[PDB]
């Protein structure tokens, strides 16, 4: 209902461009402050920029003054952060957020984050293999691994999101070679192995991959 | 011109009960108009003015009176005294006194009969 | 240009124990200091906003006070949910945010469940091998996961990845994998584990042979 998405996210060459969306429902957003924060991998949150459409102003932080500007298209309730000469220091999730209504002093609504990824490496999409259940307790573990894929991030879901629980999906690793891997596992009854169809649903957009893939016991 | 009871909570309580829609910020609900008005609640609560809560409500919960129909905005002195105490703090905030609420638009309090003001 | 200082930068607690996080301005500074909770993967929560106000929904369990330029959130009992990093904010009308606080949650030994999974076919025709091992559900986080090949102790080859922690039972998973070319896969016939954890009296192994 009140509610912000953003999208935009992905792959970007250093001194490249990107546009961040911030898609508003339930509130008039030319009538809002909204602001954006970031937060690079494994690391804490950054105050970026905001607009207070009661000021008429708009104020960047300045780290980022100068390359980053904010415009709004109001008939679709949309904000945008355009980045311009982009840097790897800029790689990050990406949040747009509301000013708190009614008394102010922090942010009440966020958006769900987009990753930006500055990169002079390509994108690759991911392969998918099985992780079968052996043969040789009276539960049994499954899964899919995720090879080989750039940039981040990859989703998996279990029967199109009907198998959620005992479910661990873990966070990707760097190899060597540059690109990501990493594995969903999911735990069962055995005596379901024969009897259960279960199947990963991987999505990469960055290469707009998907694929569901069965995963059958040897 | 229909009266609204006032819902904006900022502006409860500050002489008259009543505003009508939209506003002079093209504003079409109060919840819009609440939204935006809210952003001064900071300013509010340091009370940087006396004057800042009825001269933002007088905006953007205008007077609604039950027959009268001509517009009443606040008094050119009334704008005067919020932005004396108000502005500096603003821009120390990194903003300005909003262009929207210049003062010289306002009416005079008594200059005219033909355009009367809110003061008092 | 406002430092919030925030302190511990980690801390461990059991289910029910009160937790306090401090975030120190570095000037005085007004009560303009809010606290938000940030889960894996997700956006930031507001928790409290002016020092002490509790924002919507949020649990009876969260407080938050202020003495001279030290602001501090309370959570008065734990809960298994409350896994998360804290971050304090400052400002009126632009932020600044504390570098933040992780909330781990002590509970009791759990030793991992432990599966090996062997390289698919589909993989092995592109020339890669990878063997996976999974330690599922345990507690505390330290493991230990050795590979061998043929009972050779494999070092080099591998690499670890492992879930935050569960909100609801409060245990970790990982997952250990190790990587060889087609060629070196085929040369030997024993795929280990052996996992050592705290839970585990002994060293518990689990193995595949190629093709079996
Ligand atoms: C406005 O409404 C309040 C009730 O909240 C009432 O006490 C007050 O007399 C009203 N003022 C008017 C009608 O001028």
């Amino acid at each position: 209902e009140v509610q912000l998405v953003e999208s935009g996210g992905g792959l970007v060459q250093p001194g490249g461009s990107l546009r961040l969306s911030c898609a508003a429902s339930g509130f008039n957003i030319h009538s809002s402050s909204i602001h954006w924060v970031r937060q690079a991998p494994g690391k804490g949150l950054e105050w970026v920029a905001a607009t207070y459409s009661s000021f008429g102003s708009i104020t960047y932080a300045d780290s980022v003054k100068g390359r980053f500007t904010i415009s709004a298209d109001t008939s679709k309730n949309t904000a945008y952060l355009q980045m311009n000469s982009l840097r790897a220091e800029d790689t990050a999730v990406y949040y747009c957020a509301r000013y708190h209504h009614p008394f102010g002093y922090a942010l009440d609504y966020w958006g769900q984050g987009t990753l930006v990824t500055v990169s002079s490496a390509s994108t690759k999409g991911p392969s998918v293999f099985p992780l079968a259940p052996s043969s040789k307790g009276g539960t049994a573990a499954l899964g899919c691994l995720v090879k080989d894929y750039f940039p981040e991030p990859v989703t998996v879901s279990w029967n199109s999101g009907a198998l959620t629980s005992g479910v661990h999906t873990f966070p990707a690793v760097l190899q060597s070679s540059g690109l990501y891997s990493l594995s969903s596992v999911v735990t069962v009854p055995s005596s379901s192995l024969g009897t259960q169809t279960y199947i990963c649903n991987v999505n990469h957009k960055p290469s707009n991959t998907k694929v569901d893939k069965k995963v059958e016991p040897k | 011109p229909v009266c609204q009871e006032i819902t904006v909570p900022m502006c409860r309580g500050i002489g008259y009960n009543l505003t009508h829609m939209p506003n002079q910020f093209n504003h079409d609900t109060q919840d819009e108009a609440g939204l935006e008005v809210h952003q001064f609640w900071p300013l509010v609560e340091i009370q940087c003015s006396p004057d800042l809560r009825f001269f933002l409500c007088s905006m953007y919960t205008p007077i609604c009176l039950p027959d009268y129909h001509k517009p009443l905005p606040p008094c050119r002195s009334v704008c005067e005294r919020a932005k004396a105490g108000c502005s500096p703090l603003m821009r120390q905030y990194g903003f300005a006194w909003p262009e929207r609420m210049s003062c010289d638009r306002l009416p005079v309090l008594g200059r005219d009969a033909e355009v009367l003001c809110m003061d008092y | 240009d406002i430092q919030m200082t925030q302190s511990p930068s980690s801390l461990s607690a059991s289910v029910g124990d009160r937790v306090t996080i401090t975030c120190r301005a570095s000037q005085s500074v007004s009560s303009a200091v809010a606290w938000y909770q940030q889960k894996p993967g997700k956006a930031p929560k507001l928790l409290i906003y002016s020092a002490s106000s509790l924002y919507s929904g949020v649990p009876s369990r969260f407080s938050g006070s202020r003495s001279g330029t030290d602001f501090t959130l309370t959570i008065s009992s734990l809960q298994p949910e409350d896994f998360a990093t804290y971050y304090c904010q400052q400002g009126v009308y632009l932020f600044t945010f504390g570098q933040g606080t992780k909330v781990e949650i002590k509970r009791t030994v759990a030793a991992p469940s432990v599966f090996i999974f062997p390289p698919s076919d589909e993989q092995l025709k592109s020339g890669t091998a990878s063997v996976v091992c999974l330690l599922n559900n345990f507690y505390p986080r330290e493991a230990k996961v050795q590979w061998k090949v043929d009972n050779a102790l494999q070092s080099g080859n591998s690499q670890e990845s492992v879930t935050e922690q569960d909100s609801k039972d409060s245990t970790y998973s990982l997952s250990s994998t190790l990587t060889l070319s087609k060629a070196d896969y085929e040369k030997h016939k024993v795929y280990a584990c052996e996992v050592t954890h705290q839970g585990l009296s002994s060293p518990v192994t689990k193995s595949f042979n190629r093709g079996e």
